[PDB]
RNA sequence: CGUAAAGCGCACGCAGGCGGUUUGUUAAGUCAGAUGUGAAAUCCCCGGGCUCAACCUGGGAACUGCAUCUGAUACUGGCAAGCUUGAGUCUCGUAGAGGGGGGUAGAAUUCCAGGUGUAGCGGUGAAAUGCGUAGAGAUCUGGAGGAAUACCGGUGGCGAAGGCGGCCCCCUGGACGAAGACUGACGCUCAGGUGCGAAAGCGUGGGGAGCAAACAGGAUUAGAUACCCUGGUAGUCCACGCCGUAAACGAUGUCGACUUGGAGGUUGUGCCCUUGAGGCGUGGCUUCCGGAGCUAACGCGUUAAGUCGACCGCCUGGGGAGUA
């Protein structure tokens, strides 16, 4: 049942045909996710997350769009877990020995920031070491404390996160997807049709999944 | 074309009865009297090719209809080729 | 004009099993109905139906085993341009056994295995793998 | 067989090929068994003898074929009777540069006559040929004649293709939509055959303003049988007759069925208070982008170059040659 609030569904003709079983559609041009089709799945997906999470694994929140970022640096943060809310590098995943260096270069001036180098030399030295820094810590950051590759990744939207979605398939990583109704399932191992873009939607997706992973291992 | 009143006069004059426009019979007779009225429109003008193209399908038509209903019932092909006043 | 509507009984079936249709609906006749039942107990499809009564009306619901289609090539052999007849001796098998060739015997239409166990030859209408 | 060679320029159509759906009958095709025949050798499968092998040899299998007899009746064919979904007829309307004939209107170019007025006009990259003091060019008035129809105008419309634009009348072809009635497979394709088929070209008789092959002169150039300039004949126009060809192209034959979507144009129609130019549907044609699939790739993609069926046309390395 209508267990979340009102958000209805979204989009209008700009939509995937493959997205026709869960659709109801209806008001004002609009098309309607049907509310009942998601609650059994995403359920089901909840579920999985939580066997991986008391498995102790990683499932790599991704919500690059703005207005969906910090809420993955939210209490989605939290949960012993990582993020990517910004720009998703490609290659990230399929060639995990490339980016392996840039995280240790963030962990080196890290420490340098406070305990090392950090006052030394020009101020112009000083502040172009800082904004490259930020530059290293909003570009990669939760991911900095990994060591390896995932055993889940969740994206808050499909088509804006393809790349990430084809790279999990690449390395047989499990994907669970929030997709609208303009998005294009079938790179995802678990669909949850559903709003993507309204705050109040992304933010109860991120609580749901944030809850049912805060019971990790028990 | 032919005008409402013409049309109803060989349907009701050709067919087994009125409103039976579809019989072999009504369709060939109905033909016929375009065919034969649009002989004096070509005698005149004898240029206009356009019009002459419906002219034949006209008459292409007609010769199936024909064909089918002597295949038919010989005994009704016959007396309609006297009626019309067509060859063969 | 519609030539041969076994051809396209066979072509519905292809077409929208590529679609994934869950059910194909066409223009019943007796022919059609015999190799859909032949279809059917040979598990290529899941059942099979016929409404009306002045227009029959026959649909048959396709399968699907894992996301991929079952029915993998489904192919007209006999038709009306260039007739097939087979011996006993001669009747066909597809990829080795697996699959089967529908022929239409002079005991009704049945799988290149049925007609050969009863020792009859007929007319290959087409293959299934 | 879009671009590598290959879809006839387009249609109509005889022979031919193929053909919706139900019942009965026949048993020609088809299928099953049997009989006769299918020479021997040879080839193939099972032993010996030449010491082995080659070679010789016993028996079988095979000779895939033909004829006859006896059966089977699903499919194809024949015959009889049906059915309505393919095909077609009727009723009412809609849009359109569809075609043939006749009439007529406005703008403009040229020419002829006259007026006013005086030294240039025209042309080019620059010039010159050319026109002008015998009065041009410019400007105004009157008249003659031919050709084409600004704006509307629109990947807009119509036509089988070629193609078709002022307005009016006459004769005439097709397409589409609403609802109902009618016939009952009457269908699709089509070698040969027949018809239509841009422009140029040809014959006879007219007409002739503008434009303009050929031709003439002036330029450019090393040359310039050209590009540029000034003139200019056939032709372009009309009637009748011939020609039968084009990058006649969507470089894509016709017909039928099936297969995710998005945005437009144009033309019908049903319902809902039109309660303005609205909302919900349902047909025809048409443009652009794209999914699966296909493709060498480019790209095509419900108007397929996707998945299929029927028939036709055509290709088999380049040149010689679409020539003798
Ligand atoms: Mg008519
Ligand atoms: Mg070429
Ligand atoms: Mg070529
Ligand atoms: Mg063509
Ligand atoms: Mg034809
Ligand atoms: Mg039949
Ligand atoms: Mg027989
Ligand atoms: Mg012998
Ligand atoms: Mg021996
Ligand atoms: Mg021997
Ligand atoms: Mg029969
Ligand atoms: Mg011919
Ligand atoms: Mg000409
Ligand atoms: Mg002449
Ligand atoms: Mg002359
Ligand atoms: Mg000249
Ligand atoms: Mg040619
Ligand atoms: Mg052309
Ligand atoms: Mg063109
Ligand atoms: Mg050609
Ligand atoms: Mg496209
Ligand atoms: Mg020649």
């Amino acid at each position: 049942m209508l267990k979340a609030g009102v958000h209805f569904g979204h989009q209008t003709r700009y939509w995937n045909p493959k997205m026709k079983p869960f659709i109801f559609g209806a008001r004002n041009k609009v098309h309607i996710i049907n509310l009942e089709k998601t609650v059994p799945m995403f359920n089901e997906a909840l579920a999985e997350l939580n066997k991986i999470a008391s498995r102790k694994g990683k499932i790599l929140f991704v919500g690059t769009k703005r207005a969906a970022s910090e809420a993955v640096k939210d209490a989605a943060l939290s949960c012993d877990q990582f993020f990517v809310n910004h720009r998703w590098l490609g290659g990230m995943l399929t060639n995990w020995k490339t980016v392996r260096q840039s995280i240790k270069r963030l962990k080196d001036l890290e420490t340098q920031s406070q305990d090392g180098t950090f006052d030394k030399l020009t101020k112009k030295e000083a502040l172009m070491r800082t904004r490259e820094l930020e530059k290293l810590e909003n570009s990669l950051g939760g991911i900095k404390d990994m060591g390896g590759l995932p055993d889940a990744l969740f994206v808050i939207d499909a088509d804006h996160e393809h790349i990430a979605i084809k790279e999990a398939n690449n390395l047989g990583i499990p994907v669970f997807a929030i997709v609208d109704t303009n998005s294009d399932p079938d790179g995802v191992d678990f669909v949850i049709p559903g709003n993507d873009d309204a705050i109040r939607a992304v933010t109860l997706y991120l609580g749901a999944v944030a809850a049912t992973v805060r019971e990790g291992r028990s | 074309s032919l005008s409402t009143e013409a049309t109803a006069k060989i349907v009701s004059e050709f067919g087994r009865d009125a409103n039976d426009t579809g019989s072999t019979e009504v369709q060939v007779a109905l033909l016929t009297a375009q065919i034969n009225h649009l002989q004096g429109h070509f005698a005149e003008h004898k240029k206009d090719h356009h019009s002459r193209r419906g002219l034949l399908r006209m008459v292409s038509q007609r010769r199936k209809l024909l064909d089918y209903l002597k295949r038919k019932d010989v005994a009704r092909y016959t007396q309609l080729i006297e009626r019309l006043g067509l060859r063969r | 004009s519609m030539q041969d509507p076994i051809a396209d009984m066979l072509t519905r079936i292809r077409n929208g099993q590529a679609a994934n249709k869950a059910a194909v609906t066409m223009p019943s006749s007796k022919l059609k109905v015999a190799i859909a039942n032949v279809l059917k107990e040979e598990g290529f499809i899941e059942d099979f139906k016929v409404e009306g009564d002045t227009k029959p009306e026959l649909e048959l619901t396709l399968k699907y085993f894992q996301g991929k289609a079952v029915v993998e090539s489904i192919q007209r052999v006999s038709r009306p341009g260039l007739r097939i007849y087979k011996r006993k001796d001669e009747l066909p098998k597809v990829m080795a056994g697996l699959g089967i060739a529908v022929v239409s015997t002079s005991k009704g239409v049945m799988t290149d295995r049925a007609a050969r166990q009863a020792g009859l030859g007929g007319e290959i209408i087409c293959y299934v793998a």
